[PDB]
DNA sequence: AGCGGCCCTTGTGTTCAGGAGCCAGCAGGGAGCTGGG
DNA sequence: CCCAGCTCCCTGCTGGCTCCGAGTGGGTTCTGCCGCT
């Protein structure tokens, strides 16, 4: 798939956010590092949470299409609305 | 409502009633009957809401 | 018995025309619209005696794109058509170098006569009609909505453009009263556009089967 | 249940139908006519046995049973004539006359046949109280019953326009503990008649005393039975 | 409280409970024990049987 | 009551409040106009219950993919677009046209 | 009109079945199973009526004047004897769509006449 | 021409339709949030009613695509909406209904 | 049971399904099995009052459609073929008719022999009700009136068992 | 007006397609001068509910006339011998035994029917097998004496008798048991129109509600609206108009049935049903 | 002491959830074909 | 140069198979016995 002409919406699904502060969250519990600075949060859904509001998360969305392929958005690349 | 409800069984006792179009005469005796207690029903009502 | 007869014979004929031209085949304004005074004044409105006979009441269209491509519209005077009369219209089509043609029957149509419908398909694409369903037309009913037969460069570009095959789009089955009344067979795509309450119109695609 | 006195007493006289709670037509789960007196309208599950599952009302006795040789000498010894001795000319304007369901014979006069019968009934003669007797009218038919299972209650019996329950009874009924006189002498004397659900249809009852007395208008004015108290159809 | 006896209505209660210095309706007032204020609405209040039923938290 | 009463009373009106007090027929065909409720209520159950089960088991892999169109397990169209405008039932609520009437 | 009633034979005491003499060209009534012939007098072989205009006051019984469980009424006599009393009930007869019609009886014993009004 | 293509859709007098977006209350929300006042003159060209519209109607994307495909579904999608757009922020009765700014 | 066939040969025919015979019997051959082959002893026996002939008229198909049948060895015959047992020889198939009319059909009225009197009495008056159920002139019953139903308690229960298990003593 | 089912049964026989529903009706819509009258709209009815012989009969009578000159029945000896003085059927070619029905005006003229639609009807029904003839519209009692021409002759009167009786239609469509006629008065089934004027208008016109299902009869038929005609029955929708007709007629059915009692629920739900009970082209009943 | 069978009383026997929708099997009947006179 | 069997196919009826809400907490009873080798 041309990543030049993506498709797919813009904006990142609530099915979307949930899984990357998920797994984001699993990262930063396995001691991972972290790319945003730090209060005095403790909880990997916290930490994990600001950095979507930071939009700075290293991860990539591989959305699937029916016919077979894919487009991969980035964290950075969607727009977050909630 | 008791002394209309009674007036309406005299009148189809003496074949004083006809039936309505699409019902049959007993159809039609409950449908008044039906009718003539459901008013009361709703008159008293009012009146205890009042 | 007599009147109703050729009220019936009328608003078939009227729902022929309106069926060809909706096909695109060259249907006339005058005789698209007819009036029962203007039928009976043209035919006759004495069918009991024979006039019209239903033998009259053949008609011959041909497309707009292309004038060769004609079609036949029959009338058979028998109720129950047989496998004998079927032969008898393949016969004239060959004659008369036609492909295509429309049995409006009475009554029904025998199983035999359905079979040489579908053997001769290749040769002659000739269908069967009872003229109890062609009373009405029902693509002017308010259920049905407002179809149309795609061509295969419309549905080459539906199908790059959702990026999917045949198999993935909805169905309708050749037997539907509306893919008998359009003429479509399987493979050809049907384009449905309806009215919507949570959009206002609403384009869908229907592939045949 | 040995939760409480009530579920007790209730288990106790518990009923069931085996119609199967996988069932779902409401028309044998409806409250029937017919549960007057004789079953608790209230009383039932709310889950998935509704109407099934009944409770018995606090005066009802479901019968024990009893032999019909008895009744049958007494008919024999009646005008009553047997099946086989009749005409089948004779069956047009005489009345049936069953037992437990088995077609006894026929009868030319039966309304002075129930007065008996139920004269016999209330002074504990040969027919026991626990015989049900349903004179079918317009029907020819007269069933007689002595089967067990035939839920029944007891039910004042009515004269003319009054009650047989006089005061004399209720005094012996205040000293019963001196003089002995219990409910067995009260149903002896004639004052009280145990009736069934099938003769119910052809009594009429008064839900109390006050209904026999003068009225304006006469309802009904030829009652033959009475309710003890209307509470009682409560389980 | 026998079901049908028409020898005691809601008439007859409500005239006896007048005469030992309550509300005939049997409402009452209350003070509210948080902070001793009356409360607007005249309460209801009464004896009343009440059972406990097996079906205990702790099972 | 006598035979042959289609009046009010015989029938099941209930002519009393509940605060004045039921007689005891109209008590007898309260609890009809009730034991059906019941029924009903402990009826319904396995037949609405049987639908739910079923209206879900044929559409419980329809999801809306990321072409923003409808599709089946099968990878089948049933519509182009959800509820033929692509808009959850969340956010919408009702309104009026004012160029209609 | 009326319905016709089954005739019977003499000597097997079976059901006589109609038949036409084409000879004398009469109508006779004839045994399935023996030779017995009998010459009919009504002329008509079957009647159905589909309205059901059926008088239900010959299925009506004197005997019903003795049930307590319905109800009585002065206001109708009794042209009969003139018995004030007179028991009142509906039809309640299935194929019957008119039912609410009112049947009286005659409370008086050995009289039981029956009327409507 | 939307007055028509609703006649068509709704053959019945029924307005009552579900949208994504209520206009009537987010004028009302800006009329309190920037204190309009009903009474003195707007300061609202009505070209900048119409050209925004347009250019908001663009912005609606229920289908992404310039082929004539799909431009027309998105056309067909957004219908109903942009004709409840057009009705509502039209350029008469934002100056003498609403009175924005 | 003592049915009656809906409408739609020319009328309604009235039937009876006997026990331990899995084919539906006509009641007049019921009725010549039990020793009354006379028609006319037959209604008398069903329809008690011949001025009624509204009850003669339904009960006719059912005499038209068996009529071929007059005496009782040979309804005795019929019935037996009609069971899933039919016994090669006519012989055994009357004697199978014999005892099942006379021990499984209707017990109450009598198992002993020389009842067939009594028997064909109430099956009159079971047609009977048939009869006035479908001509109107009676009501139909209610199969939750409890004045048709039976109570079984520990008596009538506990005897069942005590019977079935002395019998297995 | 007529019992409809609704709720749970309403539900479940859409979701599961049923061939044989519980109370199958119709909705017809009347075109012109019918709609706005109702004596044209009565004839209409008559024309859809099925009448047979036996809801116009009063009482039938199979009589054995040797000689129709001399007739058994007395009262009819007026009009027979007016029909008899000619020879207007093979007379050597009749049967002695009569088959004498007599109508009741009441039906018959609820129905606009007379005794000559009913002959051509007998005499279409069995040819020229069975001679049939009648009185004229004056006397007092409807009239009309069938006999055979040429099992046995009195046998074979009561077969077709009570043969004829049934499914000989003199009137209407079969499968339609009866119809009900009424002014609606919800504006759901009125007549919505444009005036010049621009407003929408509610005409209040006759509508009839029929307790059967048979819509290629119905709908071509004179007076008849073919185009907001419709029924409940969805089999016959896609059996008539097809696939994407009875998608609309089955969310119609479902919004009227969860609306019935007040509720809502989204179309884009009703939608989602409807569709994947029909994107394979077949009726795919949830099951 | 261990291996085999089988108690449902009628060896022949009552309903072991009974009733509402698809589907397979077969009797029935109409169309059409075809080798005889 | 018709025609009655013969074949093929479609209607209609009958009979058979599957389905019959989600959960939860207690209780009792039983998981062989007798004839034969
Ligand atoms: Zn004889
Ligand atoms: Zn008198």
């Amino acid at each position: 798939q041309a990543n030049q002409k993506r498709i797919t919406t813009p904006y990142m699904t609530k099915y979307e956010r949930a899984r990357v502060l998920g797994t984001r969250a699993l990262q930063i519990a396995m001691c991972a590092p972290v790319m945003v600075e730090l209060e005095g949060e403790t909880d990997p859904l916290l930490i994990a949470m600001k950095e979507l509001k930071a939009r700075k998360i290293p991860i990539i969305i591989r959305r699937y299409l029916p016919d077979g392929s894919y487009e991969d958005w980035g964290v950075d690349e969607l727009i977050i609305s909630d | 409502a008791k002394q209309d409800v009674i007036e309406v069984i005299e009148k189809a006792h003496n074949n004083e009633l006809e039936p309505t179009p699409g019902n049959t005469l007993r159809q039609t005796f409950e449908n008044q009957v039906n009718r003539i207690l459901n008013d009361a029903r709703d008159k008293t009502g009012s009146s205890a809401q009042k | 018995d007599d009147e109703e007869e050729t009220y019936r014979l009328w608003k078939i004929r009227k729902t022929i025309m309106q069926l060809c031209h909706d096909r695109g085949y060259l249907v006339t304004q005058d005789e698209l619209d007819q009036t029962l005074e203007e039928f009976k004044a043209q035919f006759g409105d004495k069918p009991s005696e024979g006039r019209p006979r239903r033998t009259d009441l053949t008609v011959l269209v041909a497309h707009n794109d292309d004038p060769t491509d004609q079609m036949f519209v029959f009338f058979p005077e028998e109720p129950k058509v047989g496998i004998k009369t079927i032969k008898v219209y393949c016969q004239r089509m060959q004659e008369e170098n036609i492909t295509r043609a429309l049995i409006v029957v009475q009554q029904g149509m025998t199983p035999s006569a359905k079979q040489s419908l579908v053997d001769m398909a290749p040769k002659y694409i000739l269908e069967q009609f009872l003229q109890q369903e062609l009373l009405i037309n029902i693509t002017e009913h308010e259920l049905v909505p407002e179809h149309v037969v795609m061509t295969k460069e419309e549905v080459t570009e539906l199908l790059a453009r959702y990026k999917l095959r045949e198999n993935q789009l909805p169905r309708i089955q050749a037997g539907d009263p509306v893919a008998r009344y359009f003429g479509i067979k399987r493979g050809q795509v049907v384009k449905i556009i309806r009215p919507s309450e949570t959009a206002g119109r609403y384009i869908t695609y229907r592939l045949v089967q | 249940n040995r939760l409480t006195f009530a579920s007790t007493l209730s288990h106790l006289r518990r009923l069931n139908s085996p119609i199967g709670r996988d069932g779902k037509l409401a028309k044998p789960r409806q409250l029937h006519n017919t549960l007057w007196g004789m079953v608790c309208p209230a009383e039932t599950p709310e889950g998935h046995a509704v109407g099934l599952v009944k409770n018995l009302a606090l005066m009802a006795y479901i019968s024990v049973g009893s032999q019909p040789s008895p009744i049958l000498e007494f008919l024999e010894e009646w005008s009553m004539e047997n099946l086989e001795e009749i005409s089948p000319a004779a069956i047009a304007d005489a009345t049936k006359i069953f037992v437990n369901g088995c077609w006894v014979g026929i009868h030319k006069d039966p309304e002075q046949l129930m007065n008996t019968l139920r004269k016999l009934r209330r002074q504990m003669d040969i027919i026991v109280s626990e015989v049900s007797m349903i004179r079918d009218i317009r029907e020819r038919e007269i069933r007689i019953y002595t089967d067990a299972g035939r839920i029944c209650r007891p039910l004042l019996i009515v004269e003319k326009q009054k009650l047989l329950l006089k005061k004399r009874h209720i005094d012996q009924l205040k000293e019963r503990e001196y003089n002995n006189y219990s409910w067995q002498d009260l149903v002896a004397s004639g004052v009280v008649e145990y009736i069934d659900t099938l003769e119910e249809e052809t009594v009429m009852l008064a839900m109390t005393p006050d209904d026999l007395q003068e009225k304006e208008v006469a309802y009904c004015s030829t009652y033959t039975h009475c309710e003890i108290h209307p509470s009682m159809i409560l389980g | 409280a026998t079901p049908f006896n028409d020898a005691v209505n809601v008439q007859k209660i409500s005239n006896l409970l007048s005469d030992y210095g309550y509300h005939l309706r049997g409402n009452e007032v209350l003070y509210n024990g948080f902070t001793g204020r009356k409360i607007t609405s005249q309460i209801f209040i009464g004896p009343t049987y009440y059972q406990r039923l097996k079906h205990m938290v702790d099972d | 009551f006598i035979k042959d009463d289609y009046g009010p009373e015989s029938r099941g009106f209930v002519e009393n409040s509940y605060l004045a007090g039921l007689t005891p027929t109209e008590f007898f065909f309260h609890a009809m106009g009730g034991r059906e409720g019941l029924i009903d209520t402990a009826v319904k159950t396995a037949e609405t219950g049987y639908i739910q089960r079923r209206l879900i088991k044929s559409m419980e892999s329809v999801m809306v993919k990321y072409d923003a169109t409808v599709r089946n397990s099968i990878n089948q169209v049933v519509q182009l677009r959800y509820g033929e405008d692509g808009l959850a039932g969340e956010s919408v609520e009702f309104q009026n046209l004012a160029t209609l009437k | 009109p009326g319905f016709v009633g089954i005739r019977f034979c003499q000597e097997c005491n079976n059901m006589l079945y109609p038949k036409e003499d084409k000879e004398n060209r009469i109508l006779l009534y004839a045994c399935r199973n023996c030779d017995y012939q009998q010459e009919a007098d009504n002329s008509c072989i079957y009647v159905n009526k589909i309205t059901h205009e059926v008088d239900e006051l010959t299925q009506i019984i004197a005997d019903v004047s003795q049930d307590p469980t319905l109800p009585r009424t002065e206001d109708h006599p009794c042209q009969k004897c003139g018995h004030k009393e007179a028991v009142f009930f509906q039809s309640h007869s299935a194929r019957a769509e008119d039912a609410m019609r009112l049947y009286y009886v005659c409370t008086a014993p050995h009289c039981g006449h029956r009327w409507t009004e | 021409e939307d007055r028509e293509v609703l006649r068509v859709i709704f053959p019945t007098g029924d307005s009552k339709v579900v949208l994504p977006c209520n206009l009537l209350r987010m004028i009302w929300n800006a009329q309190k949030i920037f204190h309009i006042n009903p009474r003195l003159p707007s300061d609202l060209h009505p070209i900048k009613v119409v050209e925004g519209v347009k250019e908001l109607s663009k912005k609606l994307v229920i289908v992404n695509g310039d082929d004539p495909l799909s431009r027309q579904a998105q056309e067909n999608a957004t219908l109903l909406f942009n004709i409840h757009l057009r009705s509502t922020l039209c350029s008469r009765r934002m100056a003498e209904e609403f009175r924005l700014s | 049971w003592v049915s009656m066939l809906a409408r739609g040969a020319i009328g309604q025919r009235i039937v009876a399904t006997l026990p331990y015979i899995k084919q539906e019997v006509p009641i007049i051959i019921v009725f010549r099995a039990l020793g009354f082959v006379s028609d006319r002893d037959i209604l008398e026996h069903i329809i008690y009052d011949f001025e009624d002939p509204e009850m003669m008229e339904m009960v006719k198909p059912s005499l038209d459609e068996a009529f071929v049948i007059q005496e009782q060895n040979v309804a005795l015959n019929f019935i037996g073929s009609r069971g899933a047992k039919p016994g090669v020889t006519k012989e055994k198939r009357i004697k199978y008719a014999k005892e099942v009319l006379q021990k499984e059909m209707l017990p109450h009225v009598g198992v002993s022999d020389f009842c067939e009197t009594k028997k064909a009495y109430f099956l009159g008056y079971m047609v009977h009700r048939l009869l006035l159920a479908a001509l109107g002139r009676r009501e139909l019953d209610d199969r939750d009136h409890y004045g048709n139903k039976r109570l079984d308690l520990a008596g009538p229960l506990l005897a069942f068992l005590f019977r079935g298990m002395f019998k297995n003593l | 007006a007529k019992n409809v089912t609704l709720g749970v049964p309403r539900l479940k026989e859409l979701i599961n397609i049923s061939k044989k529903p519980k109370t199958p009706s119709l909705t017809v819509f009347l075109l012109g001068q019918s709609a706005r009258d109702a004596e044209r709209a009565k004839d209409i009815l008559c024309r859809l509910e099925h009448t047979t012989l036996r809801k116009v009969t009063a009482n039938t009578a199979i009589y054995y006339d040797p000689n129709p000159q001399s007739t058994v029945v007395a009262e009819d000896q007026e009009w027979v011998n007016v029909y008899y003085e000619m020879p207007d059927f093979d007379v050597a070619r009749i049967s002695p035994w009569l088959l004498r029905v007599e109508l009741d005006r009441k039906h018959m003229t609820d129905r606009k029917l007379t005794m000559e639609q009913i002959a051509e009807k007998i005499n279409a029904g069995f040819g020229d097998d069975l001679n049939c003839i009648f009185n004229d519209d004056n006397a007092e009692k409807l009239v009309l004496r069938i006999r055979i021409m040429n099992m046995d002759d009195d046998v074979f009167l009561r077969c077709i008798e009570s043969n004829m009786l049934t499914d000989m239609t003199l009137q209407g469509i079969e499968q339609i048991s009866k119809v009900y006629m009424h002014l609606p008065q919800t504006d759901n089934k009125k007549k919505i129109i444009i005036t010049e004027d621009g407003e929408f208008k509610a005409l209040q016109e006759w509508i009839l509600e029929t307790d059967g299902v048979s819509l290629m009869r119905v709908l071509s038929e004179k007076d008849v609206d073919p185009v907001r005609t419709t029924s409940n029955d969805i089999v016959e929708i896609f059996t008539v108009l097809g696939i994407e007709a009875v998608r609309k007629a089955l969310e119609r059915e479902l919004y009227h049935v969860i609306s019935f009692d007040g509720s809502y629920v989204n179309y884009r739900h009703l939608a989602l049903l409807c569709d994947t009970m029909t994107c394979r082209g077949h009726l795919m009943a949830i099951t």
